[PDB]
């Protein structure tokens, strides 16, 4: 899992572009600049239709998971952003993140947001997975 | 001016006009009804910007021209708190307006009528007439397939088009779609706009299906709906809207048709069955016959085959059971058709007995 900063993120989203963004940091600015920056390149390549989720106990996951499930009638690809809680992933996000995770393929561009990953909390099943395939740019 | 109307009269159209709107005044004045009366008759105008409604009234007892603008709300609270039959005399009087009936009297502030951001005329680049149910039938068959607040604004509406002597409506979200056509008896030039969602479904709701037929009017930037003694005007989004023929299964060969009821209960408990609902449905399809399934990977599951016309050659495809229920129950009938090709491209689903209406939707990941 690549670890970059916002200021270099228009370089390393220029020539790769993941199938996962983890945009964490408190900082108002660089948070947005680097989602504004991926949604902004996302478009370039057939991404037309985008998302967003404000993740908290009462989201509607069917609607995310059965999202990444679905097939476009104009093949525009999909670029599912999440605005996680201030306070890291809650007791179970752990879970329906690591079934999204799961749901992961390539027209998907997944950008998950919010700020520091908490602490050690880092270790939830999903994250895991994610770990390899991913970007983790550093707006705190 | 001055009006005297019976209660009743002017409570049907006072809740139209200052109808779907209430939300906050974004302005002053967007809070206020017009009222103008010239001509024996009272016409009454909503707005919120996006899409106005006006309601006529005749005017038979004696009355006075004028215009004026006065709170929506508190109007229609004051008019529907009088006691049924009551006749209610409406007067201007300064930058107030008296309300009187019977010995209740009350009076409204005013903001000028000149202020009203209300639409200046413009010019209809085609107009017609049809009944008020095919307008209904029309929107009714394909409005469930809108978008919703998704980001392509363009599919946040209803297609409206026009060739040879049809209109069209065709919606769509990206993954699925719904079109019908029907005749109206008259040569239209071929055009095409869209209708937002918002302005779609006033227009719907507007129409009683009863013996006054609609007249519509298609401009630049607006269209128009006049029912009887109300119109309808909303404004046309700005986009353009995708090519809805490019995306219908190209030559399908491979065709079921079974009891639409049938289809629905059978995909109503592989719902039921399903503890993850995003998963969806996993059909099979094999000569005269159907396997259905609700899919969870991880889980043997409980299939649940079906006695189905169907041949040519044998597939699985996974499907999303709101999309094909929505479908069933759109396609109001004794027996469906559906047109296959793989398990990536789409499907189409349709009755089996006409073709005004078809519907087009796309397989899931599975």
């Amino acid at each position: 899992m690549i670890r970059l900063y916002p200021e270099q993120l228009r370089a390393q989203l220029n020539e790769g572009l993941r199938a996962a963004y983890l945009l964490l940091g408190n900082d108002p600015l660089l948070l947005q600049e680097s989602q504004d920056a991926v949604r902004q390149v996302a478009a370039a390549q057939g991404f037309e239709e985008h998302h967003t989720f404000s993740i908290d106990p009462n989201t509607d996951w069917n609607a995310i998971f059965s999202l990444c499930q679905a097939m476009s009638l104009f093949a525009s690809r999909q670029t599912l952003l999440l605005l996680l809680p201030e306070n890291g992933p809650n007791a179970a996000i752990n879970e329906q993140l690591l079934t999204l995770t799961g749901l992961l393929h390539d027209d998907l561009l997944l950008i998950v947001r919010g700020n520091k990953l908490s602490k050690a909390q880092e270790n939830a099943a999903w994250f895991t997975a994610l770990a390899n395939r991913s970007v983790q740019v550093t707006c705190q | 001016m001055k009006f005297t109307v019976e209660r009743e009269h002017l409570l049907k159209p006072l809740q139209q006009v200052s109808g779907p709107l209430g939300g906050r005044p974004t302005l002053p004045i967007l809070g206020n009804l017009l009222l103008q009366v010239a001509d024996g008759t009272l016409s009454l105008t909503g707005t919120d910007l996006e899409m106005e409604m006006v309601a006529r009234v005749a005017l038979v007892q004696p009355h006075e021209p004028g215009a004026t603008t006065v709170p929506a709300r508190k109007f229609f609270d004051i008019c529907r708190g009088l006691p049924e039959g009551a006749e209610i005399a409406v007067q201007l009087e300064g930058e107030r307006m008296l309300v009187r009936s019977g010995r209740s009297r009350f009076s409204l502030s005013t903001l000028p009528a000149a202020d009203f951001p209300n639409l200046d005329d413009w010019q209809s680049e085609v107009e017609f007439t049809l009944p008020q149910a095919t307008m209904k039938r029309l929107i009714e068959a394909t409005q469930f397939s809108m978008a919703h607040q998704d980001v392509r604004y363009y599919l946040n509406g209803m297609l409206f088009e026009t060739e040879g002597e049809e209109l069209r409506t065709v919606a769509t979200d990206g993954h699925r779609l719904a079109v019908c056509s029907m005749p109206i008896g008259q040569s239209l030039p071929s055009h095409s706009v869209i209708v937002p969602r918002k302005g779609v479904i006033e227009l719907m709701r507007m129409l009683d299906g009863g013996d006054n037929p609609l007249r519509v009017q298609i401009g630049s930037n607006n269209i128009r709906a006049h029912v009887g003694d109300f119109i309808f005007t909303s404004k046309l989004v700005d986009g353009r809207f995708p090519d809805y023929r490019r995306v219908l299964p190209k030559n399908p060969d491979k065709h079921l048709e079974a009891g639409c009821d049938l289809l629905k209960q059978a995909f109503a408990r592989a719902a039921a069955a399903s503890n993850e609902k995003f998963r969806g449905v996993r059909l099979y399809v094999s000569e005269n016959q159907l396997k259905i399934t609700a899919n969870n990977p991880e889980q043997e599951e409980a299939e649940e085959i079906l006695d189905v016309t169907y041949s040519g050659a044998e597939m699985e495809i996974g499907f999303n059971v709101s999309y094909v229920l929505d479908v069933l129950n759109a396609l109001k009938c004794e027996n469906v058709r559906m047109m296959l090709t793989d398990s990536v491209s789409s499907v189409q689903i349709e009755d089996a007995a006409s073709q005004s209406a078809a519907y087009v939707v796309m397989p899931m990941r599975l």
